[PDB]
C-alpha cells in the first residue's frame, strides 16, 4: 500500500494583477489532508496529530521559515518574470511537489509547475527543465531559474532528502489512522432522467477511497457510469453508480466491490 | 479557452429522513481559474454558518472544493447551492433532490 | 542574512581564542552555522557546523577535542572556542550561515553556506 500514500505538497498561487496575490498550500498523505497553508497565516498548520510525523519541534520551524521565505520570494519572481516577458495579468501558478517511499528505503519524487491550468516545466534532478509542449517564452524563463545555484540545492535537498523522511515518519505515526475500514450504506432509487431511466446505486459513507460499483445483468457487465467519488466532511465518501437504461429492462442488479466487506460483495438487486 | 466552469453536485452525508439532523453538501469541481462565489441556500436565502475545505485541486490541474452544513430537512425546506465563477453569466443554481 | 564574526587577533603557541558572529535576521535558531576558515595558499575548509539542539555538532578532524562551536539562540550570536593552539591554526576565519532541511546532515563543504561575514584573522606564534 506504500505507493497509495504519496506525499503531495499543491500550492495554489493567484496574481489577479501587478498588486493582487494571494498564495494557499495543502498537503495529502495518500487522500488524507495533512496540513494547510493560507495565505493569512504566517505558519502552516497541521491537521492531524500526527501531521509532524516524526519530526521535532525545531525540524519543523526549519520548513517553517523555508516555505515563509519561498512564499515571499515565489510572489517577487511570478511578478518580476510577467513584467520581463510581458505576460499580461491575469496569472494563475500551481504547484504538485512531493514524493512516494518505496520498499527497500527507496523514494520517487517531482516537482510540477503549470501556468494557467497547463503543465509548463519541471525539476529533473539538479535543474528546472520545460514540458514538452511547453512554450518558447519558458525555456528563457528556465535559463534565469537554472542560473540560481542556491536554489536548485534546496529543491533538492527537500525532494530528495526531507521529503523522503516525512513520509516514512508520517506513515509510522499515522499508521493506525491510515489502516481503518469504514463499511458503506448501498440502497437503490429512482434516479430521474426521451425513453430512457436512470437507476442509482447508491454508496455512502465509505473510507478508503478505492471501490468498484458496476451494474450488472447476474454475471453479466453493463455501461456502468459510476460518477465522482464526491467527499464528506468526515473524510468518508458518496458514489452513485448510475445506469441509463429503456424502459422495462428491470432484471438487473448492483454488485459493490469495496476492502471494509473483506472480499464478499453487497448486491442490490431492484 | 483555458478557463472551464464548475460541476456542481448538490448531496447529503445520510439518506434524507424528514425532522431528523444531516449534512447538506456541495462539492463544486472541475473548474478553472480558482477565483469562485459558493453558497448554500435554505428556501432561496443564503445560509450563513456554512463551511468548507480548503480550495485543492486533481492531478489535471482543475479546482475542487466541499461547501457543507449541518441542517435538519423539512417537508416544505427547499434547499440549493448557488455558484458564480467567470465562465457563468449569471450565478448558477443546483437544487436539492432528496433522491441524491 | 548578514554575519559580522569579532574575536581575531594574535595568539602565541598554547594559547586560547574565543571567537564570535552576530546574526542580523530572523529565526537565527533555524539556521546552520558554521566556522570555516582559510590559511594562505590553502582552499577555504570547515572547522565546526552547528544546527539543532538535539543534534550533535560537527568538527574537523584537526580540530576535534580542542576546538568547540556554539549558540546563544537569545543572543543572536555563534561562538568557537579554540583551545590548545597550533601555528598550524593560522588562518583568516569566516562565519557562514545556511536554511538546511531536516532531512540533509550539517554540511561540510563551504560551497554550501549562503552567508559569508568578511572574516577575522587570527595569528599563532613559536
Ligand atoms: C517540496 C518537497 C516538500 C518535502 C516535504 C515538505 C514537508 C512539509 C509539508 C507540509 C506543507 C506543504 C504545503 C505546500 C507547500 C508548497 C510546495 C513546496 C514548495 C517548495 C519550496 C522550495 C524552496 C526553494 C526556493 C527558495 O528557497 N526560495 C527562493 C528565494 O531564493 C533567494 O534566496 C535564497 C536564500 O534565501 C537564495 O539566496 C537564492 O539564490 C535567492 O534567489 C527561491 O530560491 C527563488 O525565489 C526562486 C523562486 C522559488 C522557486 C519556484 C520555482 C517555480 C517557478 C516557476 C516559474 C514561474 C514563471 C511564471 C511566469
Ligand atoms: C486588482 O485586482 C483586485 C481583485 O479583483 C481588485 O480589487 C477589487 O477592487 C474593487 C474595486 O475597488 C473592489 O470592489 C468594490 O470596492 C468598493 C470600495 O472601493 C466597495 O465599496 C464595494 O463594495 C466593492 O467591494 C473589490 O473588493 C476588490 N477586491 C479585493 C478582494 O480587494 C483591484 O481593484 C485590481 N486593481 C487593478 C489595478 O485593476
Ligand atoms: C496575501 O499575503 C500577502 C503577504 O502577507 C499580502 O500582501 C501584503 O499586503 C498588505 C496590504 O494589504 C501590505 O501591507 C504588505 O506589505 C503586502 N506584502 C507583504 C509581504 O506583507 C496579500 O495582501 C495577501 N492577499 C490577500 C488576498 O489577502
Ligand atoms: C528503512 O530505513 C529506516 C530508517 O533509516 C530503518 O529503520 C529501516 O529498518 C529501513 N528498512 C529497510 C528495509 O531498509
Ligand atoms: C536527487 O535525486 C535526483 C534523481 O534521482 C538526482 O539526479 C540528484 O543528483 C539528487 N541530488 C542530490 C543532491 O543527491
Ligand atoms: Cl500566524
Ligand atoms: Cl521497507
Ligand atoms: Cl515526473
Ligand atoms: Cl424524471
Ligand atoms: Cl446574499
Amino acid at each position: 500500500m506504500q505507493r497509495l500514500f504519496p506525499l503531495r505538497c499543491l500550492q495554489i498561487s493567484s496574481f489577479a494583477n501587478s498588486s493582487w496575490t494571494r498564495t494557499d498550500g495543502l498537503a495529502w498523505l495518500g487522500e488524507l489532508q495533512t496540513h494547510s497553508w493560507s495565505n493569512d497565516s504566517d505558519t502552516v498548520r497541521s491537521l492531524k496529530p500526527w501531521s509532524q510525523g516524526t519530526f521535532s519541534d525545531q525540524q519543523w520551524e526549519t520548513l517553517q521559515h523555508i516555505f515563509r521565505v519561498y512564499r515571499s520570494s515565489f510572489t517577487r519572481d511570478v511578478k518580476e518574470f510577467a513584467k520581463m516577458l510581458r505576460l499580461s495579468y491575469p496569472l494563475e501558478l500551481q504547484v504538485s511537489a512531493g514524493c512516494e517511499v518505496h520498499p527497500g528505503n527507496a523514494s520517487n519524487n517531482f516537482f510540477h509547475v503549470a501556468f494557467q491550468g497547463k503543465d509548463i516545466l519541471s525539476f529533473q534532478g539538479t535543474s528546472w527543465e520545460p514540458t514538452q509542449e511547453a512554450p518558447l517564452w519558458v525555456n528563457l524563463a528556465i535559463q534565469v531559474l537554472n542560473q540560481d545555484k542556491w536554489t536548485r540545492e534546496t529543491v533538492q535537498w527537500l525532494l530528495n532528502g526531507t521529503c523522503p523522511q516525512f513520509v516514512s515518519g508520517l506513515l509510522e505515526s499515522g499508521k493506525s489512522e491510515l489502516k481503518k475500514q469504514v463499511k458503506p450504506k448501498a440502497w437503490l432509487s429512482r434516479g430521474p432522467s426521451p425513453g430512457r431511466l436512470l437507476l442509482v446505486c447508491h454508496v455512502s459513507g465509505f473510507y478508503p477511497k478505492p471501490v468498484w460499483v458496476k451494474w450488472m445483468r447476474e454475471q453479466e457487465q453493463q455501461g456502468t457510469q459510476p460518477g465522482d467519488i464526491l467527499p464528506n466532511a468526515d473524510e468518508t465518501w458518496y458514489l452513485r453508480a448510475t445506469l441509463d437504461v429503456v424502459a422495462g429492462a428491470a432484471g438487473l442488479s448492483c454488485r459493490v466491490k469495496h476492502s471494509s466487506l473483506e472480499g464478499q460483495d453487497i448486491v442490490l438487486y431492484w | 479557452m483555458i478557463q472551464r466552469t464548475p460541476k456542481i453536485q448538490v448531496y447529503s452525508r445520510h439518506p434524507a429522513e424528514n425532522g431528523k439532523s444531516n449534512f447538506l453538501n456541495c462539492y463544486v469541481s472541475g473548474f478553472h481559474p480558482s477565483d469562485i462565489e459558493v453558497d448554500l441556500l435554505k428556501n432561496g436565502e443564503r445560509i450563513e454558518k456554512v463551511e468548507h475545505s480548503d480550495l485543492s485541486f486533481s492531478k489535471d490541474w482543475s479546482f475542487y472544493l466541499l461547501y457543507y452544513t449541518e441542517f435538519t430537512p423539512t417537508e416544505k425546506d427547499e434547499y440549493a447551492c448557488r455558484v458564480n465563477h467567470v465562465t457563468l453569466s449569471q450565478p448558477k443554481i443546483v437544487k436539492w433532490d432528496r433522491d441524491m | 542574512v548578514q554575519l559580522v564574526e569579532s574575536g581575531g587577533g594574535l595568539v602565541q603557541a598554547g594559547g586560547s581564542l574565543r571567537l564570535s558572529c552576530a546574526a542580523s535576521g530572523s529565526s537565527f535558531s533555524s539556521y546552520t552555522m558554521g566556522w570555516f576558515r582559510q590559511a594562505p595558499g590553502k582552499e577555504r575548509e570547515i572547522v565546526a557546523g552547528i544546527r539543532w539542539s538535539d543534534e550533535s555538532p560537527i568538527y574537523a578532524d584537526s580540530v576535534k577535542g580542542r576546538f568547540t562551536i556554539s549558540r546563544d539562540n537569545a543572543k543572536n550570536t555563534l561562538y568557537l572556542q579554540m583551545n590548545s593552539l597550533k601555528p598550524e591554526d593560522t588562518a583568516v576565519y569566516y562565519c557562514a550561515a545556511r536554511l538546511v532541511p531536516p532531512g540533509i546532515p550539517i554540511p561540510r563543504t563551504s560551497e554550501s553556506m549562503r552567508y559569508w561575514g568578511k572574516g577575522t584573522l587570527v595569528t599563532v606564534s613559536s
